[PDB]
């Protein structure tokens, strides 16, 4: 769990999303909610978890779609992107 | 305590939970009631789990949720609400009894789905 | 890792599928391939991993769709289903 | 050893890998070549990883694969082939050089995608 | 994550302890601390996490030692033990 | 901001942190200072991480901690304190500067180890 | 799973060992055995898994002890060590 | 098929499995037999699992194994053998019946512990 989007390559952020998907189906949300808090903190997107649970119909509801939307928003707001 | 589910619920559109943060929230879908009616549950929690799993199996309702929320319901957990409807640690849709113990615990006609924000106001 | 489909509730099989999804995005397939061998062995479906990587266009490409197809096939062939 | 990608590849339909188990297999998509051309890689393995990641970013190609295979390519791994095209531990599409070292290691026009079964026959 | 010690066989509680050991060496304590809160809640031992990080010199500092101390304390206080 | 570690610390017994919840807490072990002296760190956090890793490598100090706490220090994290010395979310030993910015950030002689409870009182 | 000891910092190798410890207590050895094969391959120690299951009485039976023995052996044989 | 454990086993030293790769291997410890005697098991596999778990609970035997092997036995799995005693995928101690079905499946006096290498020779 890095404390900055700049520390994540696109592939590593996808791994983070699949870890969240695994906790989604776990018995409880104890672990899930901690991963989501981290996701919201580093992404800095105003809609937070909506990127995961309420994806825009204008893009794919997939780990790849989530990364693309984050990339576009952070770029449009002059924020550092994923680690190249 | 245990009991059996009763009730008929109500027909819903393709925007079932759109009004979960208003008034008494969204009602129990009649197709869902048909699957849960006359079934015994050890507790309301057991009911809540079976409820969401049934929602994940109904094509007309599952299509109204994202892939991540569908996975949540598939294991009995309530779907996450929009960020704007959360309240503290409560970040998922909750079931609310219209007529409290003062009852009908498993009365699907006395049960509805509401958001955390709205539930607190109630 | 149970050694029989009858030991898995539908929810638990979904957890197995999300574990496979996590290994899908891991650096290597070392762990993934072991989980897939197990998946193929207990499911007993002739198409094996195709249920995961080559889903029929007549059903959803999701953990839920995979479980439903397996349920239908095992039932149609007189094989025991998921643990109720 | 390192080098730079060269070549133009070829235009492909919505069934790109349908003939990966026949003849020399499927060619490098021209849209993919455009993204990899003139880029340096430490090894062919590095090329292979970047190749698949590029495929996952091309909407016209990613739609030809399932969600699980798209996730594989997104991290640089080759997609899994159909069960019928595997051979032992080799269960994913492989890149084959038409003209071996006897060369063009990063020559996208001398590279193609083939299934394990077909690769062994070659 | 069961919400009762009675739901855990001794072997399953050991798995819980090894999961905690894995998070112990993770980059941060975000996940670890949630697992520890759960551990403290179900065990009901007044010393809580001390059973893990400050084991009595009168027993083994191992997953097996932790389980034995918990078994002895819960039995001595008339509380339900591990699932047989 | 970055800087270099300086100082000599102090000799400690086999109960190094026994007085971490009293006065200014426990001092930086002189054997540890010898390993960190003259080394550059990007931040105090970087120092804190290297500090604990060094403690895990010193046989005389590691033996004073349990297996779980040793694993924590081995990766740069502070050991967990006893339940009685915690305070809210702060459940691990903390480093305290005797003379604040009003300084010596990397001055090992101006640094000590204290428990959450005691740190708050200070 | 890196394919070289030089890609692992001492802390990261410890994480690898705790992952192996977790699989040690799993229901089966399917995953465990793959992690062990990887461990044996990158370490290149003639005794392989003995470093984990049959530690010398001259050192600690701990993740830290395992790393130290590997460091000493690879150094004594002129092989590259852990990533600094 | 199911059955009940019978037998007395034999007393062992602090090097119980030192001769598991010779002759018929090591015998079932008498202290272990005392705990398993007269107990019913659904299969030999069930017996094997309970066997190792019992070994992990006996202080005199658990001390003869490393921390990693003790964890294995604690969950019912056989301890790993030394690298030199393995054979292919068989890398853990195995239980061998002296008198095959030609019997005594749960007869602890007809059961012993042997290494893969030695078992194959037998
Ligand atoms: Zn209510
Ligand atoms: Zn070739
Ligand atoms: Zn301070
Ligand atoms: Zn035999």
């Amino acid at each position: 769990l890095k404390n900055s989007i700049s520390d994540y390559t696109e592939a590593e952020f996808v791994q983070l999303l699949k870890e969240i998907e695994k906790e989604n189906v776990a018995a409880t949300d104890d672990v899930l909610d901690v991963l989501l808090e981290h996701f919201v903190k580093i992404t800095e997107h105003p809609d937070g978890t909506d990127l995961i649970y309420y994806p825009s119909d204008n893009r794919d509801d997939s780990p790849e779609g989530i990364v693309k939307e984050i990339k576009e928003w952070r770029a449009a707001n002059g924020k550092p992107g994923f680690k190249q | 305590k245990p009991g059996k589910a009763t009730g008929k619920g109500k027909p819903v559109n393709n925007k079932w939970l759109n009004n979960a943060g208003k008034d008494l929230g969204s009602p129990v879908p009649d197709r869902i009631a048909n699957k849960l009616r006359d079934k015994e549950f050890k507790s309301f929690d057991d009911f809540r789990k079976k409820f969401w799993e049934e929602v994940s199996k109904d094509p007309e309702l599952s299509k109204q949720f994202s892939r991540n929320n569908n996975d949540r319901m598939k294991v009995g957990k309530a779907p996450k609400t929009r960020t704007q409807d959360v309240s503290g640690k409560r970040t998922s849709f909750e079931l609310h009894h219209e007529k409290p113990i003062s009852g009908g615990v498993y009365d699907m006609d006395n049960i509805s789905v509401v958001t955390p924000k709205r539930h607190i106001d109630i």
